[PDB]
């Protein structure tokens, strides 16, 4: 079975199944836990970032794409930088012609065309990355999840990556409690720890291994690392 | 590079304290034939914008078009294209701005001077100026053509300075506006005494007015003047 129908993308299995696709979704859940999650007026990316060896670094995984945009990454980190970076073109398309900031509704299907051209075709492969993408734009706050399958969705909060069920069943209990933290960024970004904790198992999250970003009606999207973070171990 | 054929003269305008006004007569001239009189070169995009062209015609025909597509394109995948993501006078003209300087850098332009007048979602006024140069610049009136040499010198005994906006009313600007339409007939070779005229203001919203003409002229004094000099009779 499988084997006869999982040799590249451009292939259906008899069950209409895409298997490369499904590999490729596979490397995402051996990614690091990240989450996401928002109020009406901020929205949150915290993510748990990997080590090698105790001798090297915490492995970067978000990127900034625009002031009012950003997003999380949970897989192949090269992938998150070629989609990162045509959103960022985007976003920036959309300054320089339109003088306008691109809708993270708007990013968001811009990411699932791009990654779709790349499992209706020959030679090509999937993404093996997966994304959490927060903005805030005309319409307030945003939360994207990106599936490299093509599939995008807006939610109030999420996780992916290994173990990630564990903050997304905690974030689909705290939601009516965090969906109001409106007005206060470190009570949305607490919550935002406490959902993330929740898929701990190994370690516990410490300075050097704690990365967490935020966005919001007069926040341009920025990057917490280290000593930065310290106040929320 | 090309040279206009069927042309359209002046296009006037200001600022008052609730928005803009705009104007343009309907013709469509063919060197010194006025060939066409049904000629609408104000063209309303959405409800809060509108374009005022002047020069080639078959170009402004192209850019009507350019600006119905904006409309379509907006809308896809939009859920929010008649509220907060509905086209804002300054998406269209920094779109228009940007056709017209690729346009004149291939050199190849679109033989046109455009206006946009238009209100802000935030009910700013917006009144700028691009030509087939691409060079763009605003002010509190803007005339194009002819209208730059005798309509900005009335307009601006109303709103010299930016201070004098919001002293104006729609009455008076449309008042100086109608008037300098008729002084645009006196002196124009290439005007018409029928036009359009419209008004954008942040409360009573977009009002078109169409088939005006110029009414009150003085000519009476025609018939003392006889001979060049010493002439009696």
């Amino acid at each position: 079975f499988r084997n006869n129908y999982d040799g590249d993308t451009v292939t259906f299995s008899p069950t209409g199944r895409l298997f490369q696709v499904e590999y490729a979704l596979e490397a995402i859940k051996q990614g690091s836990v990240t989450v996401g999650l928002r109020s009406n007026t901020h929205a949150v990316l915290v993510a748990l970032k990997r080590n090698a060896d105790e001798l090297s670094s915490y492995q970067k995984k978000i990127i900034k794409c625009d002031e009012h945009m950003g997003l999380s990454l949970a897989g192949l980190a090269p992938d998150a930088r070629v989609l990162s970076n045509y959103l960022r073109q985007q976003c920036n398309y959309s300054s320089l012609v339109f003088n306008r900031k691109l809708a993270v509704e708007r990013a968001g299907h811009l990411l699932c065309d791009k990654a779709q051209k790349n499992t209706q075709s020959y030679g090509g492969r999937p993404y093996g990355v997966g994304l959490l993408i927060i903005g805030y734009d005309k319409s307030g706050a945003h939360l994207l999840e990106f599936q490299p399958s093509g599939n995008v969705t807006e939610l109030y909060g999420t996780a992916i990556g290994a173990r990630s069920q564990g903050a997304k069943t905690y974030l689909e209990r705290t939601l009516d409690t965090f969906i109001k933290i409106d007005g206060n960024p470190d009570e949305l970004i607490k919550a935002g720890v406490e959902a993330i904790s929740q898929s701990l198992r190994d370690e516990s999250l410490t300075v050097d291994n704690l990365s967490i970003a935020i966005v919001g009606k007069d926040t341009p999207f920025t990057i917490y690392d280290g000593e930065a973070v310290a106040k929320y171990i | 590079t090309q040279q206009p054929i069927v042309t359209g003269t002046s296009v006037i305008s200001m600022k008052y304290d609730n928005g803009v006004i705009i104007a343009a007569d309907n013709l469509g001239s063919y060197g010194s034939l006025l060939r066409f009189n049904g000629v609408e070169r104000l063209i309303p995009v959405g409800d809060n914008t509108v374009v005022g062209i002047s020069g080639d015609i078959s170009d402004m025909q192209h850019i009507e078009r350019l600006l119905k597509d904006l409309v379509t394109e907006n809308a896809y995948d939009n859920p929010l294209a008649d509220a907060e993501e509905a086209l804002e006078p300054s998406y269209i003209f920094e779109y228009l701005a940007t056709v017209m300087y690729q346009r004149r850098s291939k050199m190849n332009p679109l033989w046109n001077a455009i206006i946009v007048a238009g209100v802000q979602s935030n009910g700013d006024q917006f009144l700028r100026y691009v030509n087939l140069l691409g060079v763009t610049y605003s002010s509190p009136t803007l005339a194009t053509g002819f209208g730059a040499h005798m309509a900005n010198p009335l307009l601006r005994k109303v709103v010299d300075r930016e201070s004098d906006i919001p002293k104006t009313t729609v009455q008076v600007a449309e008042e100086a506006i109608v008037n300098a339409m008729r002084v645009l007939y006196y002196r124009d070779a290439r005007s018409s005494r029928n036009f359009s005229l419209a008004i954008i203001d942040k409360n009573t919203g977009l009002t078109f007015k169409k088939n005006l003409q110029v009414e009150n002229m003085k000519w009476d004094f025609a018939k003392d003047i006889k001979g060049y000099g010493t002439q009696k009779i």
